[PDB]
């Protein structure tokens, strides 16, 4: 794997691919 | 944290794995 630069919805797509059916938490700073 | 870091800098898939359930 390679390092990635992910912003916005593109990070949520990556999380979806990595975690799949385990699911995930998307927790941005406030 | 992860959100910011991936966008401001760079992040790896292994880092993202810390966010799976
Ligand atoms: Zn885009």
């Amino acid at each position: 794997f390679v390092n990635q630069h992910l912003c916005g919805s593109h990070l949520v797509e990556a999380l979806y691919l990595v975690c799949g059916e385990r699911g995930f938490f998307y927790t941005p700073k406030a | 944290g992860i959100v910011e870091q991936c966008c401001t800098s760079i992040c790896s898939l292994y880092q993202l794995e810390n966010y799976c359930n």
